[PDB]
DNA sequence: TTTTTTTTT
């Protein structure tokens, strides 16, 4: 039976899910102690969270009620349930995140019967460094960093997807856009003809992106440094 | 006429690693530490060997002067040898065993060595930087490597070359490649391609046999799991004052540095660097790679010369002494002086904070040594500034936006008291200082910060430094006509920032003159200071190694105390009440009793504040007072 | 081009 592998890691996907399925639908230690910012959700207006239930599940009513599409993941709950697992979301964020997006959303549609306009997203917090302390080793893991906000730019379109049209006979293709390339096509499926496609950027899908400028805090630093 | 015959040299620098060695302290043996590091590397405790070339030439080996001679003529090239024998004798000490995995390349080659296994087809297979992860340096102490900046010219090229400067400007660590990894989407074969230089070309068709003879047209994808990357820093360095010729401004340089000599420096530091001279790839542009930093501000070690004081104690009266023994008398000032070297604790209760250190001003008339005071006291210190009234700005002191002319960008650029952050600054001709240039350190004297709103600059800056400052009275005498407020014409509120303020007099008298001459002509006869009465005074190196010990306390003020600080409080603003010749007196001067008493105890090495310190902290204070009324 | 800053006359 072929099975799929994170390259050069020996992780495989499916395992990861199980144990992150038991970690939503049990989890309940904490809430005792909810935080200012996460004890409300809301159908209308504004209610409170209740104690004595599995917490996200608690947080997946307000996903049902008032169509929120993220969930934010406390990070210091899923190391009390298991470090295990902190450990491979930490260490391989660009490989694991697009799986425990699919368990949420199999959760939900399991305990609601129901879809949505948009995917329901992950956002996971709460990992703290310095900015001078970062190494070539840190590259592609998990960081959370802090300091004042100075500008923000304007909005960038970023293309996902292409679309083509044969010049000669009008025909058109759409074409993913993956690992930062798109692919041409070269021979027109209708006429035959080849080297013939032109692209046409405003029948295409673009997303937004914005650029934040952050500045270190100057409390923490060592002799002589400038922020 | 060129030798390349590489197994033999091998073969000489293994002996090497063999046959060094140091007898032990107690005669127990003999150490034998270069294959003592080789076999930490092995178990992977470390990451760097630094050999000295004057080791090997002072070995008792065969060729060894010829191996030195080869490694300091063709360095560029010998790194790799030693690299090669490096990584034999680790497999040799490690045998069948595995070396630990670490990080996620030692994962990526282990997992994969053993994929290939489920020497010929390693060595062709992988690149040598990829299969070894250690790094090697050079360092030279013999002066015939010794150069300026200024020396290193087109002979030099591809040589071993030593020097000592000052750091100008110095960048943050960034990712460097070395080795990228590229694998083909049809095929599944991967291409290594190391990097040299500072600049690479991906390739674009996959190069595999089979996926060339069938035509698969696979393109190629680069890796970051399997690619190698480096800690990178770039710094500039200045020529050093002594090395310049007659009437000439100093020269500067490029330096590169990598790995774990990364992070050794920030900028107004003093360095002695070893490295190699090379190009940039008729004519060429070049630079120096650095093998190997050493700052000279820094260097539970301790000299027996340090254990005897320690062991002694009682080293107040000869700590004072030993402050530039050349200069006859001031023992209150010298004193004052050592408990600005050393200062007090800083305070941080509930929220409010409360600055620790010591704040000086001297006064005095014309010829009485307060230039060669601070002077001897810029060279005690281990991060200190010295400035004059003349030469410096408001922006000079504080710090300043600079316009790049190239970019057009703007930025910040710190000036002398945050360069001097955690240390001294020494400022004379304070008198000659401009009033609206002398109001920047109003901030920086109480609440340790610098504040900018500029441009399109908006921060703060830290500059936790001491101030001790030198002037002349109002009209370069003291007048004993004229009030105190008239002799030092400065306002209360600069006035209040200072926790001593001292007078020193030049009176003619028949007997201190001769005694002052007799104490001048001997220090221009042999040099050296008279020790007529043959007490012990401390070295330079050591005074300054008992003050970084000093440093390290934190004494606690012990509660009897309240009453006789508080009412040595009280007693002292009734004076400026009624007095005719008053001074300002307000409610930092108690702050000031408080810093000076937990100095003295760190000067006593001791954890608890005494009512001894707290009699000293008061007699001193009483003879600042008193200074400034001279015959009356 | 016009704008903002720090040394010099
Ligand atoms: N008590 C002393 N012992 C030894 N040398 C002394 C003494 N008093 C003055 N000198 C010498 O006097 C010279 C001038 O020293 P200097 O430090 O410039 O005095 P000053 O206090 O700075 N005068 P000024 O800067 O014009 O206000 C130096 O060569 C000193 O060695
Ligand atoms: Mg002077
Ligand atoms: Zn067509
Ligand atoms: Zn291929």
């Amino acid at each position: 039976q072929p099975r799929l592998y994170v390259w050069g890691t020996r992780i495989c996907v499916a395992d990861v899910q199980r144990s992150f399925r038991d970690f939503l639908t049990t989890f309940k230690i904490s809430q005792l102690a909810e935080d200012e910012n996460m004890m409300t959700g809301h159908d209308e207006a504004l209610h409170e969270i209740d104690v004595n239930h599995p917490y996200y599940m608690e947080r997946l009513l307000e996903c049902n009620d008032a169509e929120v599409t993220h969930i934010n993941l406390n990070l210091k709950h899923l190391n009390a349930f298991s470090e295990a697992l902190y450990r491979k979301v930490i260490a391989y964020p660009a490989d694991v995140i697009p799986y425990l997006d699919i368990v949420v959303n199999e959760v939900f549609a399991e305990r609601f019967n129901r879809t949505l306009a948009q995917s329901i997203e992950l956002r996971p917090f709460n990992a703290t460094r310095n900015m001078r302390g970062l190494n070539p080793n840190d590259v592609d893991q998990l960081i959370t960093i802090s300091g004042m906000v100075t500008r923000t730019s304007s909005l960038i379109p970023e293309m996902r997807s292409g679309y083509f049209q044969c010049a000669v006979c009008a025909f058109g293709i759409e074409s993913e856009v993956d690992k930062g390339r798109i692919e041409e096509p070269v021979v027109c499926t209708n006429c035959s003809n080849t080297h013939c496609f032109q692209l046409v950027h405003n029948r295409s899908v673009f997303l937004d992106k914005q650029v934040v400028k952050l500045q270190e805090s100057p409390d923490d630093m060592p002799s002589g440094e400038t922020p | 006429t060129y030798n390349t015959d590489w197994a033999a040299e091998k073969t000489k620098i293994r002996s090497f690693f063999d046959e060094y060695y140091v007898d032990n302290e107690d005669g127990s043996g003999k150490a034998f530490p270069y294959r003592d590091q080789v076999f930490e590397i092995a178990r992977r405790d470390k990451q760097a060997i630094v050999v000295n070339v004057d080791h090997i030439k002072e070995s008792d080996i065969p060729d060894a002067l010829e191996l030195s001679e080869a490694i300091t003529s063709n360095t560029k090239r010998y790194e790799v040898l030693f690299k090669d024998t490096i990584s034999d004798m680790i497999q040799d000490y490690l045998g069948d065993k595995q070396a630990p995995v670490i990080d996620a390349l030692d994962a990526y080659m282990f997992q994969r060595l053993h994929m290939d296994r489920n020497l010929q087809d390693k060595r062709k297979k992988y690149p040598p930087q990829l299969l070894q992860r250690f790094e090697v340096y050079f360092t030279t102490d013999d002066a015939a490597h010794e150069t300026c900046v200024r020396n290193i010219k087109a002979t030099e090229i591809g040589h071993l070359v030593s020097m000592k400067g000052v750091v100008i400007r110095a960048t943050e660590v960034k990712p460097c490649v070395e080795v990228m990894t590229y694998t083909c989407d049809t095929c599944a074969a991967e291409v290594y391609q190391p990097v040299k230089g500072m600049q690479f070309t991906p390739p674009v068709n996959c190069p595999n046999k089979e996926c060339v003879e069938a035509k698969a047209n696979g393109r190629l994808h680069m890796q970051l799991r399997g690619s190698k990357f480096v800690k990178f820093q770039e710094l500039k360095i200045q020529e050093l004052s002594e090395q310049v010729p007659v009437g000439s401004i100093p020269r500067t340089m490029t330096v590169h540095v990598y790995g774990e000599m990364t992070r050794k420096c920030n900028t107004g530091n003093v360095v002695h660097v070893s490295g190699v001279f090379l190009p940039i790839m008729l004519v060429a542009d070049t630079y120096l790679e650095a093998h190997y930093i050493n700052n000279l501000d820094d260097n539970g070690v301790q000299s027996a010369e340090l254990e005897v004081l320690r062991r002694k104690g009682d080293n107040y009266e000869t700590l004072a002494a030993s402050i530039a023994p050349e200069i006859f008398g001031h023992v209150d000032v010298k004193k004052c002086l050592l408990m600005a070297l050393v200062g007090g604790n800083d305070n941080s209760s509930n929220g409010m904070k409360i600055r620790g250190c010591i704040n000086v001003l001297m006064m005095g008339d014309p010829g009485v040594a307060k230039s060669q005071l601070l002077g001897y006291v810029n060279r005690l210190a281990p991060r200190s500034q010295y400035t004059t009234g003349r030469g410096s700005s408001g922006v000079g002191l504080t710090a300043a936006v600079m316009k790049d002319p190239v970019t057009g960008e703007m930025s910040l650029e710190g000036g002398a008291l945050v360069l001097a952050d955690g240390g001294i600054c020494c400022i004379d001709e304070f008198d000659k200082m401009m009033d609206h240039d002398r109001t920047a350190i109003h901030e920086v004297m109480e609440q340790q910060t610098i504040s900018i709103a500029k441009a399109g600059i908006m921060t703060t800056l830290n500059a936790r430094t001491a101030i001790i400052a030198a002037a002349n009275p109002a009209y370069g005498r003291y007048n004993p006509n004229r009030s105190i407020e008239q002799n030092v014409d400065l306002p209360a509120a600069l006035l209040s920032r200072f926790d001593l303020i001292l007078l020193m007099q030049d009176k003619a008298d028949r007997e201190n003159d001769k005694i002052l001459a007799e104490h001048i002509t001997y220090v221009h006869q042999h040099g050296c200071h008279p020790n007529r009465e043959k007490k012990d005074l401390i070295s330079l190196e050591t005074l300054r190694e008992y003050i970084s010990l000093c440093k390290t306390y934190t004494p606690t003020v012990d509660p009897a105390l309240r009453e006789r600080i508080v009412e040595a409080y009280v007693e002292m603003r009734r004076d400026a009440r009624y007095s005719s010749d008053p001074t300002f007196v307000s409610p930092r001067m108690i702050l000031g009793i408080v810093r000076m008493a937990t100095a003295r105890a760190k000067l006593r090495l001791s954890t608890i504040v005494d009512e001894s310190d707290v009699e000293e902290a008061l007699r001193l204070m009483q003879f600042a007072k008193d200074s400034l009324r001279p015959e009356q």
